């Protein structure tokens, strides 16, 4: 069928549930400190 | 000496109309075949179509003329002989017989630590029935049915990674490619009346 | 010699559309049948198809091409002799009986520590009428009923573990195959005819 | 002797459509009756079915066969001798008079620490009204009313227990299965045939 | 002797569909009555139906029975005598005058520690107006209006509580029987049936 | 003596429809007034009603006895006498003029610690207007608009406090009532009809 | 003398519906003016209504009268003299010309610790339109316009605070009020009536 | 002396309907325009307006006045002379030729510690296009396009602070006024009516 | 001399309807040119439009006029001469070809602490073509197609930050405003009837 | 000279509509060809366009001229003379016969700690084509399909970090841009009829 | 209008989002220990 | 009317929601330790 | 009426709600240390 | 029926609602320190 581009983070495209998890696996792998 | 071939309708016989988000009156396929194959037998140096799509609009543009110039007083230069509407040997008929939406979808993506990336394919699958009919005899000369599958790919990147402390980098890249469901009816058309013409050449036809 | 048959109209009587996120309108069978079936005739050896599906564009084909040459004043090269509409002595009626969606679905799915994979099946059930009908009489020589599977199945695989301390490693690989409704209704058709052919073989007829 | 019957439609009366997330214009039964009927005719070997369910398709290619040799030229071998529309004594009218979703739901879940196993089932019921009726009289010879069960399962089975400290094994194998609608309706038109032929043969008739 | 009686059409006057997740066209009542109407008349040893829903099938089967013996060419063993059209003295009107969903719901359940069960009861109405109407004079002889109440129930239990420290079973059973309403309206114009028997017994008529 | 009353259609002209979950389609008030109508005119034992509501149906069927009769064939027995169709001095017309949802709810619920109790109701109120007509003159001899009212109401009970340290009761007891909208219009109609009687009665006619 | 006024229709040309939860086809006033109009005018004292809707049923009951006893073989008591339609000398037109929803909304709701009250109101408007027409003529003698409106008000209060230390008394007290549309419809054609016969007094008329 | 004026239909060329929650077969604009016109011309002391809408009820009761009278055998006082239709010399036709929903919504809100209050407002905006054309010759002598604003404003104040350490005082008071449509549509067909006749004046006319 | 000019229809060939929240029969365009360009036509000193949109009443007037006062009994001051209906010279035909929504959306919002302040605006474009034909002769004499942009802005700002310790000061102030679709449908069929006009000038008529 | 061309119709055949949030009634396409190929032809300095299109309109019309001066009363200066309904010698039929929504979607989004920007776009494709017919013989002359793609973009950009240890600020700038799909409609028709000009020039014609 | 009977908890009876505040008024009001 | 049997648990039959609100409540009742 | 197999699990077959329940009902159960 | 393919995660390919259930189900058993 159909395929539409969709951005997949809420920053710059529309889906906002996305960026609760984004930020949590982006956090999950932050290894900087200081 | 090119054949007079007369298309009166291409149907859009399949029945489908496009899911979710899309209206529910938006049909999956065209309602313009018998424009795709009166273009497609014209392209090719085989045939002359004759209107019969428009037929009543002719035959009113002829009433008009002929009510233009009965009188003998229009200008000798600017009035039009109308001779009869051409006539056909043949007659294309035809339908779109089936369009399926998503005969093969798939996709892979991989997403390492930040940097991720998609990939994404669906296939539909139109086809087209052709049938030449013998005007004469109202036998079916020939009959075909030409498949054409409809790619519509997705590629995406993306990075959520943090570059510092406190510093975050988002970024996206994404590209879709829809083939146009126009296209592949003029390409399963094209495929049809090339089946057609050489099907009529390898038995005593044309 | 091969027998002419007219087939009329291979209606969609099953009543079915598709379900969601499909479009309310979009029927679960094409409406192409007399297409495929005209073709399955066709393309078996022992029938000539007439039009019969179509036969108002014949007949306004045949009106032009008898009022064109009227006059005698056509080239006697592009006159087109009009023999008479050929006429049929067996008549193929049916319909599509019935579409079950998901007569049978399934699916097996394992998971380990990451590590995943699901397989998922449907199987949806076509059912293709179809009717000898001797015109002479009107009683109904023949009458078939076809059943054809329509499988979808689909196959997913997927990691969601991690790698090291903070490094998250996501990846996914899926394909999902329909069968198209168009090729398993053609394919019920054609096994249709077959049966046809070889009971109009067994007693008396063909 | 066979008994020529004259079948001209089985409407379905039901008035039911499918649930969510069905099409709303998806019917519950298929409106393919007088199909079925004429095949659970033919195939009892006490009928001959006349068509009558597309009449004017078979009376159009009987003007086509009379006008196609009513000039004696048509080739001796080819001309098809029209004798004259057969008719039934008797005539099967009859309807689906009803379809009840979920007459009988139920199901039973277990599950110990993580592996568990649920059964599903429903069932539907349809309901096929068949007259005999005489066609001299107008009388209604019989009138029998046949019900059908359409049983739709489904078995699951699940783990999502830990195998070690930090290690989780997701597994689930499931199946289902949706008694086609068009086969139970098939059985009872099958096993209203068998009732009116017992039932004429029971009483003087047949 | 037996009362010939015309049935022509018991309309379903209810105007109410199934509310969701039914379809919005799926009607709350069966449209077939005149054929669980013509079955109980049947069935009722006191009439015998005449057909008059499917008359216009009739008629034709009629016209073409007299069409193929109208030329005395017609095998003498195989030929229709059509007799007359045997006309009813009374004449059956009525409708399914109403459909009350859920006259009389209703539910208990109870929970202790993890186990519980819980009951539901839904009551619907649906009644049936039955004319005997006299045919001479137009003059309705009797009108009966009878109830049926369509009981829909269903009792579930389940358990949810811990067997160890770490260690949950749960559990469900469950069970759901709603009565057909094609079954309920069968029993009205039953019951409706024997009351206009009885009525017209009861004074003069029968 | 009593009256012959022509009653042909009391229309529905609330223009209601049913709320949510209820379908689009499922009107608030039965269809089926011309049936509570015309058994509250035989009921009271003041009207026969002719039945020109199915008065298409009697003129066919009195065809079809007319033709059945017109050859002198018949047995004499079972030939139906004719008279002509009976005529009415009076005529009902009326509708339903309106059908109001929730003229009146309310509903007072209390909750102590754990066990709680409530109940709701609805009053919706339904218009039947009711006309007796003078035939000879087409003049409204009487008009009477009676209204009634539908309680709908609903009364719950439950327990959810706790028996013991970690030890949970729940508990859970409901009834509901709709009176039957099609009831409370037979109640409306019966009403209007006492009304029209006692007027007819205390003016002159009757 | 009462004067005959013939009253056609009384068109609902609000062009409104009911807003959700309601149908999306349940209109805002009821279909069923033209007999609110015809009992306010029988029902003042100064006009004879005459059918004029339901002229077609009257037409046909006279139809039957006349065919009843045209033979002169009726009963001379019950044969029914038919006069001639009496006619009207005016002619009542009108419409409901609008229905607005919530002209005027609003609310007071306050709540101190635990208890709380809330006090709501909507007024819709009801305009209708009414016009003595003069039958000779065609001119409108007279046309007023009448606005009504329709409260709906609803009062609740409630507890929620806590009696002891782990003591919840939760309570809750409602009553809602809609006004009929049908009552207010019925009350703005009273007054229109009013209006109309205080302005043929007072010009003449009358 | 005043001159007669035949307003036939004042449509509603707006093609707006409500929005969500509203139906969406509720139009945005009443229907009822050439009623409030027919009002606003009478209201006037220029115009006596004709009927022309419900014209064929008027010749229906003409027609039944003319069949009651032509055998001379009524009594000479409750006879109707009918005239003749009085004719308009002039034709008033127009259109809502627009509605706009929100041309201008706004509103301000404020909120201190606890204490908040804010106001909306929204302005539609309809257009009515009114032709007075001479009947003699189909000429538009004048055409005028007026336009009024509906304002619909909102006025909500609240407080939901805390009064002591655990008590919090919750209180709201709101307000809403939404303009009817049919009295704006009602005031812009008054100015365009004004605007008619002083332009009837200004220019010969009148 | 100003020129007659006969504006049929002006159609809203759009085919665009509004979007979410709007009903989904609302359309985009007013349905009502004809009407903005006829009094276009008008307003320009240069035409005289001629009704040709309601001639169908003008007609049906007309009728009423010549059967009034063929009798020769109207008084002679109120008859009403009928000269002919006045023709055109030139007709306009043209439409609506064509809605854009949001053909250039934007906006900016800034938000520092707690003052906050954004700006948002929306572009459709709305085309109209305008067609003057030569009556005499059937051919186009000039086609135009005007553009007009139809503004849709909205400007809000905000507070939300804390005043004191526990002291929250919220506050918003917005404003709206949406062109209206009929005011630049009417000013995009002016400057179309301008270029017409201009045309007409600039080649030899008007 | 220039060519007389007569545009009946040119039908939207693509069939699509547009997706959610736009209602399920409004079209891809304007339905507003014939008047983008009218003005594009008569933009064209080769063409004459013939009305066509309105012809009912211009004959109706010219029955009114005909009529208003048959009787010779008509002033000398403004009686029209018709001469008679210019005939074409071509006739341009054609359609839109596709639209392709997303035939090549994309984007790209960054952002760095706080500030980001995106880019979309979104390539729809529309198809016409446009066929030259003889209109003396039926002949198509020429027929071409024209593609054209039509962009619509979209850049944002925004802020979202902190300023101070307490300071956030937001800020958001957008901008967006559809073609209008009536200007690409309108772009492909003229490269349709540039490519037909050339066409016609390159063989014989013209 | 029509009223049917629903059960208020989510055990037994179908609605799942009452059972949340279920549980807190209840062990709200739990004044039992050990 | 119509009656079709749901499973309540999320676990074999269909409802999420339900299960937020099942182990806690298989929670708010579990007298095991060790 | 139609029966279609679903997924329970998020994993590998759609319904994400349930995910949430049945995690926290396997960390209920996880008698697991170390 | 027709099947379309869906990717579970959020990431890369559509429903977000299964990422809070993914993360966790990858942190429970996250048997990685330092």
């Amino acid at each position: 069928g159909t395929m539409t581009f969709q951005f997949r983070n809420p920053n710059f495209g529309g889906n906002p549930n996305n960026g609760a998890f984004l930020l949590n696996s982006a956090q999950a792998q932050n290894s900087y400190k200081d | 000496g090119k054949i007079f071939v007369s298309v009166y309708n291409i149907q859009d016989e399949t029945g489908q109309f496009k899911p979710y988000p899309a209206s529910n009156f938006s049909t999956a396929v065209p309602q313009s075949a018998t424009a795709m194959l009166v273009t497609a037998l014209k392209d090719s140096r085989w045939f002359i179509p004759l209107e019969r799509q428009g037929l009543q609009n002719l035959l009113n543009e002829r009433k008009i003329i002929r009510a233009a110039q009965e009188n003998g007083t229009v200008a000798i230069n600017n009035r039009i002989p109308l001779q009869s509407l051409t006539a056909a040997n043949i007659m294309v008929e035809g339908s779109i017989i089936g369009y399926e939406s998503n005969v093969k979808s798939g996709g892979v993506g991989a997403r390492y630590f930040g940097i991720g990336a998609d990939t994404q394919y669906q296939l539909d699958q139109i086809a087209v029935n052709l049938r030449v009919v013998n005007v004469s005899t109202g036998e079916i000369l020939s009959s075909v049915n030409t498949s054409k599958t409809i790619l519509s790919y997705e590629v995406q990147a993306g990075v959520f990674r943090f570059i510092d402390y406190q510093r975050l980098l988002e970024g996206e890249v994404g590209y879709t490619s829809n083939e146009p469901v126009m296209l592949c009816l003029m390409s399963a058309i094209e495929t049809g009346v090339i089946f057609l013409i050489n099907d009529g050449i390898d038995r005593g036809l044309w």
